[PDB]
RNA sequence: UAAACUCCUGAACCCGGGACGAAACCCCCGAGGAGGGGACUGACGGUACCGGGGUAAUAGCGCCGGCCAACUCCGUGCCAGCAGCCGCGGUAAUACGGAGGGCGCGAGCGUUACCCGGAUUCACUGGGCGUAAAGGGCGUGUAGGCGGCCUGGGGCGUCCCAUGUGA
RNA sequence: GGAGCAAACCGGAUUAGAUACCCGGGUAGUCCACGCCCUAAACGAUGCGCGCUAGGUCUCUGGGUCUCCUGGGGGCCGAAGCUA
């Protein structure tokens, strides 16, 4: 039951004899605020039937967001072979400084402080799938000394 | 100067209530209690889902239109913060609180804002015995925001005094409702506050 | 205080006066990488002890001459003809370059 | 004739991990000691020691590795994220002591080679000296 | 390329060659119309544009459109040029200041004056 | 709530008062020195400012198809016109023109001109070259650039402290 | 130097036309010697060198007591990884 909203919605076609059929498709984010968040890309037949799928694979997927006072704990270059997107913790009172698609993402993940940008592509598709395989790769204090660790 | 034109209409297209009005906005009639739809021939009409720019914009537009003041000043302001250290956000609405002409409505010496400008502009209020009438004066720390002599026995000042007896108002300010004077206690903590604004998407509007 | 250069000799083809070649390094003001130029001085020398091939010292000095105001110091070693190829073997290059 | 030792070194590592090897080798070398040893110091190595190769003095990089994982394709956790050589041979680079950079908000390390021996970036910064950049890792 | 590549070649600085020589920098330039006639659009057009040939001061000779409706401009008006091409007419990439020198501006116009030289009327 | 209407304050306007900026050089005691005392001099200006009386007292401009905050009616009918791009107009235009309404900013609001940004679109940070623009037709080799393992001398680069300079 | 082939060129046919595809004939050229020209889808459309990173299969070539180990080439399928 956690906050939800789309990024967008297209509408592919097809070809065939005598016409052109078509096939919409929406992208949705979902997150309580709070570490908890997860993305889904559903397409369907129809508008609000795309979106209802979307909100199945949204909260289907998902990802722990190690967070810190409302930032993140360190920057990521994550390139996803043509898009790449840069994130940066930031002190309070800055903001979430993106654009239309990490912007939301990281809203709903409970960001308030951080610097990103888009380089290369800027495929809205292809920018959702950056920033979550981005936040996947975080890695808390904790998280750190306890891989190298080892004992 | 400020926008003399209707602002029980700018309450409606906002959403949200808001006093700009003394007594009739606390009546059953902000105006928008009456027509809780925005203006225009339409706005009686299913709206639609704002841009990322729209909602960034009528939040900002809700705090400029709160204090009544100039666009050039307030984005003047909000830099002000951005030069300082400390969370730009909060302290971006503790010098909006600290502006003179606000503090008089703060501590009651008006019924509204736009009528606090009104007294202070014509020297009514004064501070430590100057007869300030800038409704700018950013009001430092440990202030007397007393009233001047001559405006101590004013009809209008007399119904606002009487009515603003007892009352709490301003943890970070104290009030004389005995000798008419107040005092700039301390900078108001964003925890003392409460507006219906987000101070976060208005920083992220003039990130731009 | 008077600029001194350690360079080689690469010219004693005149009177009372010899040719030197410094090379300077540093880093460039924008790609950081270490980079060599260099810049040849006209020395004075009444004496004519250094030849060719001679790394010397030289200094900022009283203005001998319209291109010359710098003296000698004192010699470093002796056999240093390998450098003055360097800088003949351009020479001959630049012969190929025109029409 | 090789160009950097370094480089290719950082390199076998680099590739060894992605295919999650026991260890391996490499030509022996003071600077590589010094590498692997704040490399071990830090953590990122199980050790190192001098071994034999036909008569070849090299150095066995016993690799460190995460706990396995869960869900699809069971990829092990790398120890060593991202290493990469900073001063090249092409650019040389050499920084000042409130020049050092932090490597990923600290989480990092940046091994450089100071004028007094061979530091981290949080360690050079203590003793209050600079000196050429060799890497980082994280 | 490499580092030593850089330092020998560098990389090539970019530049930008002006859409419109008015002037060397003059926001407008005066000149006097010699043609005044209507011409066809482009492509995805057709409406007789009302443009003008003008002699510059600066001894040029360049074509300007005329905005709004109608105009009155003859063979020996004075005008300002703006300086604006206009997508639907080839050569064309200046534009003509209403209400300044010879070129009066638009009669009847209420909305958006300023652009179209108009002084403000009073209804009364 | 906008106006109408009631109340309140009171810019402008009138009366009176009215500067700071000036303290020396110059006069005595002493010694024309040090140290104390004494007197002229204000263009700005009867302005600033202070006190008294005192009338509700200019609003304009851009925009509203998408980017981009802000919607409908009428006229028009690829005409008249629009435009920064994608594009709009060939009877039903939120894209033209007028109107109502709205959005933006207010003694300003728009346009043209040039500069940096966005442009990681000259890419040091920070790009590329199988087919997208891009590997020299292939060699040989000159300059230059780059260079393996261990010990030692100098200390040119590099790093550190002090000091001068960096008005 | 000149057999065969063959731009240009001549003729037959085809076609509305047919400077062309098809047929008959035919010149420079192709060939050699010396000299010059220096282009190309001069193509792997992939600069050269060094070090790293699973294997499976057939093929050329070399050394070794040898149902296979080892070095150098030429191909196909494919780990990780790269990739629009
Ligand atoms: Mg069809
Ligand atoms: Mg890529
Ligand atoms: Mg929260
Ligand atoms: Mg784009
Ligand atoms: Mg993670
Ligand atoms: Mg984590
Ligand atoms: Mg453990
Ligand atoms: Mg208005
Ligand atoms: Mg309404
Ligand atoms: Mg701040
Ligand atoms: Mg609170
Ligand atoms: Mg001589
Ligand atoms: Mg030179
Ligand atoms: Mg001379
Ligand atoms: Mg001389
Ligand atoms: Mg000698
Ligand atoms: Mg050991
Ligand atoms: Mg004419
Ligand atoms: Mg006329
Ligand atoms: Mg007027
Ligand atoms: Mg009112
Ligand atoms: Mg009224
Ligand atoms: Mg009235
Ligand atoms: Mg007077
Ligand atoms: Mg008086
Ligand atoms: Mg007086
Ligand atoms: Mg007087
Ligand atoms: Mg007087
Ligand atoms: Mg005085
Ligand atoms: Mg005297
Ligand atoms: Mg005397
Ligand atoms: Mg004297
Ligand atoms: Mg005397
Ligand atoms: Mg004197
Ligand atoms: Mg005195
Ligand atoms: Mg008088
Ligand atoms: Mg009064
Ligand atoms: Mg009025
Ligand atoms: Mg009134
Ligand atoms: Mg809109
Ligand atoms: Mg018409
Ligand atoms: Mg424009
Ligand atoms: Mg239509
Ligand atoms: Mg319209
Ligand atoms: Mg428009
Ligand atoms: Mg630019
Ligand atoms: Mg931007
Ligand atoms: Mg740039
Ligand atoms: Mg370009
Ligand atoms: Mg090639
Ligand atoms: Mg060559
Ligand atoms: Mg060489
Ligand atoms: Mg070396
Ligand atoms: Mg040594
Ligand atoms: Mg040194
Ligand atoms: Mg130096
Ligand atoms: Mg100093
Ligand atoms: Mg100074
Ligand atoms: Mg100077
Ligand atoms: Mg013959
Ligand atoms: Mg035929
Ligand atoms: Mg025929
Ligand atoms: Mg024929
Ligand atoms: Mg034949
Ligand atoms: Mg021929
Ligand atoms: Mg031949
Ligand atoms: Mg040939
Ligand atoms: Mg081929
Ligand atoms: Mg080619
Ligand atoms: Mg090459
Ligand atoms: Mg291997
Ligand atoms: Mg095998
Ligand atoms: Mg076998
Ligand atoms: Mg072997
Ligand atoms: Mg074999
Ligand atoms: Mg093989
Ligand atoms: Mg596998
Ligand atoms: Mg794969
Ligand atoms: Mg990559
Ligand atoms: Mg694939
Ligand atoms: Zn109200």
């Amino acid at each position: 039951d956690f906050e939800e909203k789309m990024i967008l919605i297209r509408r592919t076609a097809r070809m065939q004899a005598g016409g052109r059929r078509f096939r919409f498709g929406a992208l949705v984010v979902v997150g309580d605020r709070q570490g908890r968040v997860g993305l889904g890309f559903g397409k369907a037949p129809e508008v609000p039937l795309a979106v209802q799928k979307a909100g199945y694979y949204a909260r289907r997927n998902m990802v722990e967001v190690p967070l810190q006072n409302g930032t993140i704990p360190h920057e990521i270059e994550v390139e996803f072979g043509a898009s790449k997107i840069v994130l940066k913790p930031a002190a309070p009172g800055t903001g979430v400084i993106a654009g239309a698609v990490p912007r939301a993402i990281l809203e709903l993940a409970g960001v308030t402080d951080i610097l990103t940008k888009e380089l290369g592509s800027r495929n809205p598709i292809n920018i959702a799938y950056a920033t979550m395989e981005a936040l996947r790769q975080l890695r808390t204090k904790a998280d750190v000394e306890r891989l190298r660790k080892g004992e | 100067g400020r926008y003399i034109g209707p602002v029980c209409r700018l309450c409606r297209r906002e959403g949200v209530k808001l006093y700009l009005k003394g007594e009739r906005c606390y009546s059953p009639k902000c105006a928008m209690e009456r027509r809780p739809y925005p203006p225009g021939q339409h706005g009686q009409k299913r709206a639609r889902r704002p841009s990322d720019y729209a909602v960034r914009l009528r939040e900002k537009q809700k705090l400029r239109r709160i204090y009544g003041i100039s666009e050039r000043q307030f984005r003047n302001l909000f830099e002000e913060a951005s030069k300082k250290k400390g969370v730009t956000g909060s302290v971006f609405l503790g010098l909006l609180e600290s502006r003179l002409d606000n503090v008089v409505y703060r501590l009651g010496f008006a019924v509204s804002r736009r009528q606090a400008r009104q007294l202070v502009r014509h020297g009514h209020i004064t501070v430590n015995g100057r007869r300030v009438d800038l409704p700018s004066y950013r009001v430092r720390p440990g202030d007397e925001i007393a009233v001047a002599e001559k405006s101590r026995n004013l009809e209008l000042i007399r119904q606002n005094l009487e009515a603003m007896k007892g009352r709490k108002v301003g943890p970070w300010l104290s009030l004389d409702v005995e000798g008419m004077k107040g005092k700039f206690l301390r900078l108001p903590d964003r925890e003392d506050l409460a507006l219906p604004v987000n101070e976060q998407l208005v920083i992220e509007f003039y990130s731009r | 205080p008077k600029k001194v250069l350690t360079g080689v000799v690469v010219s004693d083809k005149m009177q009372k006066t010899v040719t030197v070649l410094v090379e300077r390094q540093f880093p460039h003001p924008l790609y950081g990488k270490v980079i060599k130029r260099s810049k040849k001085y006209l020395a004075h020398d009444p004496e004519e002890k250094y030849k060719l091939g001679d790394v010397v010292e030289i200094i900022e000095s009283r203005p001998i001459s319209k291109r010359k105001r710098f003296r000698v110091l004192r010699l470093v070693e002796s056999g240093r003809m390998d450098l003055v190829e360097k800088y003949l073997i351009r020479r001959q290059n630049y012969q190929s370059l025109s029409k | 004739m090789l160009t950097d030792p370094i480089a290719d070194m950082l390199t076998r590592i680099r590739n060894a991990t992605r295919v999650y090897k026991e260890s391996t080798d490499v030509p022996a070398s003071r600077f590589k000691e010094e590498i692997l040893r704040i490399l071990a110091r830090e953590g990122f190595i199980k050790g190192y020691e001098r071994v034999d190769v036909d008569g070849k003095p090299y150095l066995r990089v016993y690799l460190k590795y995460g706990p396995r994982r869960q869900g699809p394709d069971p990829r092990p956790e790398q120890v060593i994220h991202h290493i990469r050589r900073i001063s090249k041979p092409g650019r040389r680079v050499y920084v000042g002591v409130k020049e050092i950079p932090r490597v990923r908000r600290g989480l990092g390390i940046a091994i450089l080679s100071t004028s007094k021996g061979v530091l981290t970036d949080r360690e050079a910064r203590k003793l209050g000296v600079g000196g050429e950049l060799i890497c980082e890792v994280w | 390329p490499t580092i030593n590549q850089l330092v020998r070649k560098g990389r090539e600085k970019v530049r930008k060659k002006s859409k419109v020589p008015a002037l060397k920098g003059a926001p407008f330039r005066r000149g006097v119309c010699t043609v005044v006639r209507t011409v066809t659009p482009k492509k995805p057009n057709s409406a007789l544009r009302k443009v003008a040939k003008v002699r510059l001061t600066s001894g040029y000779e360049v074509t300007a459109y005329i905005p709004g409706e109608g105009h009155n401009l003859q063979e020996h008006s004075v005008v300002l040029i703006r300086g604006g091409r206009v997508k639907d007419l080839p050569g064309v990439r200046y534009h003509i200041v209403r209400g300044v020198y010879d070129a009066a501006g638009v009669k009847d116009r209420k909305k958006s004056r300023s652009k179209y030289g108009t002084k403000k009327p009073k209804e009364a």
